[PDB]
C-alpha cells in the first residue's frame, strides 16, 4: 500500500536548553493550530553518529518502537514494535517505504480491534531473528488528572553490543521544558526514524479524503 | 406502510415543500433520510439524521418532524438540476427498512 | 473513498436461477455492511435484504425469504448473492449498497453501484 501523507508545510526548527537532564532539538509530529482542519504529518530521518537521547510525553500513547539502519531499503535494518501485550524485537532485511506507520482498524464480526503491520514493510525474504519479553512501554496508572509521566531512553552501540536504558518519573510542576533493559548482540548504523500509530473508521458519511487520523505527539532528541 | 402526494409542481425561484407521512411505529421512533434519483443514474444521498447534510455538494436544506410527518424543501428551485425524491426509514415494529412511493417534482 | 463495481448485464429464461457479484476497493469487506435493493420500472425502490449489526447473522425481507441466499469471501474481497425460482413478474434493476458497520440500528445508505439488469 504505502499511501502518501506528507505535506508541503515546513516549520523552523525549535531548540531548547538541556538543563542537565545543550542544543537539543524539538519536533512536532501531528500539529494543530487555530485552523481546525490543519492536520500535518512529517517524520524526517535523523543522523545517528555516536548516541541519541530520547524523551517524550503523551496523554494516551501513540509511540511504538523505532527503526534503525543505513540504507533503509531492500538493498539490513533493526526493527522494534511494541503492542499492548508483548514487545517484539527482530532483525530482518525489510523493505520500507517513504511514510511508514502502523495501522489499526475494526473487525466487524469479531467485536474487537486489530492491528495490521503490512503498512510498514512489504518483503522479509530469508529472515531469521525474533525475540519476545515484557514490554518497554505501558499506558495505565492508578491516577488520572493534571500530572503526566515522562519517559526517557539512551542508545549506544559499542564493541558490537547493543544496549538500552529507561527510567520513569512523574512531573510535579506545571507544563514546561524538562524538569530540572536488554543487551542484544546484533551491523552499521547511521540513521533512524520513529513510527506512529494511526486509526480509521467509517462512522461519518462522505469523507472524501484519507481516513487516517490521530492526536498530537511530540518528542525530544539529542546527541552525545 | 407510508403515503406521499405525487407529482408536485412549482415555478423557478419560488419556495417548495415536500411532505412525507407515516404512522406511529413506521416513522415515529426513528430517524429518516432523503434521496434523489436522476433518471438513468443511481441515487445519491442528500440528508441524514433529519437535519444533517453530508460534506461537499449538498445545498442547505431543512427538516422537521411533527410527530409522524416530515418535510424537506429548498428556498429556491432551479432548472439546473431536478429529479425524483424519496423518503424512507427503519420501521420499528414487525417490519424492516421501507421506502416511500416518491413524488415527481415539476418545474415550469 | 470506497468505489464499487459489479458484473455486467445478464439474461435468463423462465424458471432458472442467477447469481450477482459485487466488489469493493479501498476499504475491505471485513469492516462494511452490504445491502441489496431493487426497483421495478416506475414502481419505486424495494428492499431485498442485508446485514444486521445488532447480531451476527444475515436476515432477509419477509416477502422473499427462502428464495435467495448470500455469502462472502474475504481473500478476493467480493460479496455474493443468488436468486432462484424466477417468475413472470420478476424483472428490475439491482443495486449494491453499503453503510455503517457498527451502528445500533441506523439507515444511511451510501454509496451505490452502477446497476445491473436481469430479464425474465
Ligand atoms: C508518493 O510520492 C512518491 C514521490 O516520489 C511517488 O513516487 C509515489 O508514487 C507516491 N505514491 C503514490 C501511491 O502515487
Ligand atoms: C544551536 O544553536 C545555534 C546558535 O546559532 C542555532 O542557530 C541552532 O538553531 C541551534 N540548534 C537547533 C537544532 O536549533
Ligand atoms: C502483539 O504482538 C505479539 C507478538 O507476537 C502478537 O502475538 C500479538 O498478536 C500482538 N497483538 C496483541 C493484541 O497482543
Ligand atoms: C474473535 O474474538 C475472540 C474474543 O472475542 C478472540 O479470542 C478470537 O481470536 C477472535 N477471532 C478472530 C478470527 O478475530
Ligand atoms: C532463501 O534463499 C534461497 C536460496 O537458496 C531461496 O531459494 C529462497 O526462495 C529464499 N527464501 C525467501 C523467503 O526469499
Amino acid at each position: 500500500q504505502c499511501v502518501n501523507l506528507t505535506t508541503r508545510t515546513q516549520l523552523p526548527p525549535a531548540y531548547t536548553n538541556s538543563f542537565t537532564r545543550s542544543n537539543v532539538t524539538w519536533f512536532h509530529a501531528i500539529h494543530v493550530s487555530g485552523t481546525n482542519g490543519t492536520k500535518r504529518f512529517d517524520n524526517p530521518v535523523l543522523p545517528f553518529n555516536d548516541g541519541v537521547y530520547f524523551a517524550s510525553t503523551e496523554k494516551s500513547n501513540i509511540i511504538r518502537g523505532w527503526i534503525f539502519g543505513t540504507t533503509l531499503d531492500s538493498k539490513q535494518s533493526l526493527l522494534i514494535v511494541n503492542n499492548a501485550t508483548n514487545v517484539v524485537i527482530k532483525v530482518c532485511e525489510f523493505q520500507f517505504c517513504n511514510d511508514p506507520f502502523l495501522g489499526v482498524y475494526y473487525h466487524k464480526n469479531n467485536k474487537s480491534w486489530m492491528e495490521s503491520e503490512f503498512r510498514v514493510y512489504s518483503s522479509a525474504n530469508n529472515c531469521t531473528f525474533e525475540y519476545v519479553s515484557q514490554p518497554f512501554l505501558m499506558d495505565l496508572e492508578g491516577k488520572q488528572g493534571n500530572f503526566k509521566n515522562l519517559r526517557e531512553f539512551v542508545f549506544k552501540n559499542i564493541d558490537g553490543y547493543f544496549k538500552i536504558y529507561s527510567k520513569h518519573t512523574p512531573i510535579n510542576l506545571v507544563r514546561d521544558l524538562p524538569q530540572g533493559l536488554v543487551d542484544l548482540p546484533i551491523i552499521n548504523i547511521t540513521r533512524f526514524q520513529t513510527l506512529l500509530a494511526l486509526h480509521r473508521s467509517y462512522l461519518t458519511p462522505g469523507d472524501s479524503s484519507s481516513g487516517w487520523t490521530a492526536g498530537a505527539a511530540a518528542y525530544y532528541v539529542g546527541y552525545l | 406502510v407510508v403515503t406521499q402526494p405525487p407529482s408536485v409542481s412549482a415555478a423557478p425561484g419560488q419556495k417548495v415543500t415536500i411532505s412525507c407521512s407515516g404512522s406511529s411505529s413506521n416513522i415515529g421512533n426513528n430517524y429518516v433520510s432523503w434521496y434523489q434519483q436522476l433518471p438513468g443514474t443511481a441515487p445519491k444521498l442528500l440528508i441524514y439524521d433529519n437535519n444533517k447534510r453530508p460534506s461537499g455538494i449538498p445545498d442547505r436544506f431543512s427538516g422537521s418532524k411533527s410527530g409522524t410527518s416530515a418535510t424537506l424543501g429548498i428556498t429556491g428551485l432551479q432548472t439546473g438540476d431536478e429529479a425524483d425524491y424519496y423518503c424512507g426509514t427503519w420501521d420499528s415494529s414487525l417490519s424492516a427498512v421501507v421506502f416511500g412511493g416518491g413524488t415527481k417534482l415539476t418545474v415550469l | 473513498q470506497v468505489q464499487l463495481v459489479q458484473s455486467g448485464a445478464e439474461v435468463k429464461k423462465p424458471g432458472a436461477s442467477v447469481k450477482v457479484s459485487c466488489k469493493v476497493s479501498g476499504y475491505t469487506l471485513t469492516e462494511l455492511s452490504m445491502h441489496w435493493v431493487r426497483q421495478a420500472p416506475g414502481k419505486g425502490l424495494e428492499w431485498m435484504g442485508g446485514f444486521d449489526p445488532e447480531d451476527g447473522e444475515t436476515i432477509y425481507a419477509q416477502k422473499f425469504q427462502g428464495r435467495v441466499t448470500m455469502t462472502e469471501d474475504t481473500s478476493t474481497d467480493t460479496a455474493y448473492m443468488e436468486l432462484s425460482s424466477l417468475r413472470s413478474e420478476d424483472t428490475a434493476v439491482y443495486y449494491c449498497a453499503t453503510g455503517s458497520p457498527f451502528d445500533r440500528t441506523q439507515n444511511w445508505f451510501d454509496p451505490w453501484g452502477q446497476g445491473t439488469l436481469v430479464t425474465v
